[PDB]
């Protein structure tokens, strides 16, 4: 049907095959939600999205 | 000379370096995989597809009686009858009433259309590897392709290149290992001679267009019920289809970090595992002595802008004041930083910009020019994009990860954490030592 | 009907055994290994043999330059010259006084003889063994080949031997392993590209009709200084004869363990190391009734003379008494002893002599006789000569070794000592603490 599925992408990459297509590749990025750099209710948030 | 270096495999990213002779300038040397395909050892067991059951014409003797003999074809199977009395289109085929006995036989070989689907069973012992290199040095670009073991020299018009042995050793192939069609399964096949009657492995043949075809497919006969001739017959299901429904999925699906499966040769090519250690052998051709390449007088680092992740995203930028018009390698000596550029023309007098990659919050990174280091140190903000399509250019290394802010503001934590304790302990001995003059 | 038993892996011998049920008369088994057959999986990696220079015709060009381009022949090696001036047998080849230059390339490929004179080097692993059987049950025999993992079966005409895995495994072959002419030899070879010159394996090639022919061999041009033309070099000794100076010995004299070793599929066919567990489905109707059997009672050995030796010349009769005649089994029950009938014919009140073997100077074993357990103690003596040539049939047991005599005055000895220290103890202790009394 029309459907839609959630995965989970690391560090060193992802691919997936829809049928017929080419592979494609996809890598991630450390993209946490915050700054590593001042206010220290802050910085547990940024080191803790990643490798919490 | 030689400079030894160990380049990461992963293919494609190349890892700059720039080489150095006293006396000499230096030189630039790019070095990147292209592509590395994984060839094992492979043994041939046999081959196997659909049967086809034969049934050769029912022997009758009329008013006689029959005994077999022995065969070697691929299960052949003896049930004479008793009182048998056949019927043809012309009724009353036979004479002798009573005791007229007909011999049944029934045997197996390949189908007709087993040359296409059928399904090559092998055997896999200790992997070897072959990179195919890209060697940038001194605008002088060569092409190889080299084995990976330490002693096999891959040479391509004056450089030899030794590429010594891989770190991690495995494949994605285990022991035992099925093919057909291209697709390449993996399985516990039953080992030469081994049947199993309704499973893998159930007809064997060390080739297709062989004779020594064996085969345990539970054949069991019937006495004839109706007054028509025929051989009534029973035979288990294929084991070859069977397996073929309930396969699993291959191992282009399957196999890690990345590999590609191609068949022919039965290859693993282009993946990505360990580092490799080569050692480059540089000509003596490429180098000029360092009264005539252009010295730079001072030099001093500035950064603009920072975002650490996979593509270049800082900007970096020296000030300096040179000698002359000629040019000038350049290298940063870091791990977590890598440049675009490897040289540039210089002026007696100007500027530059390049670009860099990192991955850490804190650029304290040291960038060289031609003979000379220049500290560069700013901070840096995270990507705003949570996905790129692009692989990272340097690791992790979770030492330099944390941010300076983090370390300023939580070690100062613990100096105070022993610092009172220390403290209270020279204040205690110092106090009971005072009084403890009486 | 299972009946486990663990045969030596010696050819030649027998094994004596008897299968016994309940309600039935028991009956003869013996299991020799008359053929095996330990063949590896191996893989073929390239063919060597002595090389044979070519040099094509050099080419002057009058009055002008030439330079060479890279060629992917067998070790290309060319440079050019210049100022020469050559001389055919009519002179003055070329019009200008030392103006011009002439070529010089040279390479290798395989030499005419190669086809019977090569060296195929392979690559030997995890090699599996074979049996061929010899099956003989109530003077029935069977001829079977069976494969010795623990489930491949073994079937000719309604009888079913699985043979369990090997004791302990090895195959007399190292990882790298050579062949020339049958001679199996011992050696640890470059393997494909990384070539030295002047060792075995200066020359590779896929196949000896083959085109990727890759070598090096030290091949160095010098210029040359006559006037008449011809092109001098100078090479390495040829690595494939200097291995054949001193390569040592074959393997079909170090091999351990004792082993015809053959090439053509690279056996190492019928030697003798450890013990095979197999399992044998007897059909039972090949029994016979115990309301059939000749029931004995009666029992009683006698020795006339024995010997341990390894031929059967210890001799043992027996007395009987029976109700009916025909045969019945005849079978000792230890490890120290086997017989030489294993069938013999039984009268009402006759007796009967036998023969026997053993290497234990004590031989106290207990015969059998239709299904009836008889105790018979006798006493041996070490042989006359002390080389025959015939290989032994029991081993050595350890605790059957020593003789009666030697443990009565052994353990007597150490009886007495251990007697006086406990006395000692335990009138010290009862003593000391009935006189310290008050
Ligand atoms: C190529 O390298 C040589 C040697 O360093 C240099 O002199 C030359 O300028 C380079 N070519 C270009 C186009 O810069
Ligand atoms: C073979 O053995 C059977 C019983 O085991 C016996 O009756 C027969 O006489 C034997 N064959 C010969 C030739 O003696």
């Amino acid at each position: 049907g029309s459907t839609s599925r959630n995965f989970s992408v690391g560090r060193e990459g992802l691919e997936y095959v829809w049928g017929n297509h080419e592979p494609v590749r996809v890598w991630a990025q450390e993209s946490a939600p915050g700054d590593p750099h001042g206010w220290p209710h802050e910085i547990i948030i940024h080191y803790y999205h990643r490798h919490p | 000379f030689e400079h030894a270096t160990t380049v990461p495999n992963v293919p494609g990213i190349p890892y700059k370096a720039l080489v150095e002779r006293a006396g000499y300038a230096p030189l630039n040397l790019e070095i990147t995989v292209v592509s590395s395909e994984l060839t094992p050892s492979t043994n041939k067991e046999y081959v196997t597809c659909k049967f086809h059951t034969v049934i050769p014409s029912p022997q009758v003797k009329c008013c006689g009686s029959l005994e077999c003999k022995a065969s070697s074809k691929a299960d052949y199977t003896c049930r004479v009858f008793g009182g048998v009395y056949p019927f043809m289109w012309g009724g009353a085929q036979c004479f002798c009433d009573s005791e007229n006995t007909q011999l049944s036989e029934a045997y197996v070989e390949f189908a007709p259309d087993c040359t296409i689907d059928h399904a090559v069973a092998l055997k896999v012992h200790t992997a070897a590897l072959k990179v195919g290199l890209r060697i940038v040095y001194g605008n002088t670009t060569a092409h190889l392709d080299t084995f990976v073991n330490g002693v096999t020299p891959g040479s391509s018009r004056d450089l030899k290149v030794i590429a010594g042995p891989i770190s991690a050793a495995f494949s994605p192939f285990d022991h035992k290992v099925v093919i057909r069609k291209g697709l390449v399964y993996n399985y516990d096949f039953p080992e030469y001679g081994a049947m199993k009657p309704g499973a893998f492995g159930d007809i064997q043949a060390s080739s297709l267009d062989a004779t020594d075809i064996v085969a345990r497919t539970d054949i069991r006969l019937l006495k004839p019920s109706v007054k028509n001739i025929h051989v009534p017959y029973t035979q288990a299901v294929s084991g070859y289809e069977m397996w073929k429904n309930n396969s699993g999925r291959p191992l282009q699906e399957t196999a890690p970090f990345g590999c590609k499966i191609e068949v022919e040769p039965l290859r693993a090519s282009n993946c990505a595992y360990g580092h490799i250690p080569i050692s480059i052998d540089i000509p003596d051709a490429a180098f000029v002595r360092s009264s005539e390449s252009p010295t730079i007088l001072e030099v001093s680092c500035t950064v603009a802008d920072c975002i650490y992740s996979a593509d270049f995203g800082g900007s970096l930028t020296l000030q300096y004041k040179a000698d002359r018009e000629g040019h000038c390698p350049v290298h940063s000596h870091s791990t977590t930083a890598v440049l675009k550029e490897a040289t540039t023309h210089v002026t007696a007098v100007g500027s530059i910009t390049l670009h860099f990659s990192t991955s850490s919050p804190q650029a304290n990174f040291i960038v060289s020019l031609c003979g000379k280091k220049s500290t560069c140190n700013a901070e840096c903000k995270p990507p705003a994009d949570h996905i790129i399509g692009e692989p990272h250019k340097v690791d992790q290394e979770f030492q330099a990860a944390v941010s300076k802010t983090s370390w300023n503001w939580l070690l100062a934590l613990f100096g105070g954490a022993s610092s009172l304790i220390v403290v209270g302990l020279i204040v205690l001995v110092c106090s009971s030592m005072l009084i403890n003059t009486r």
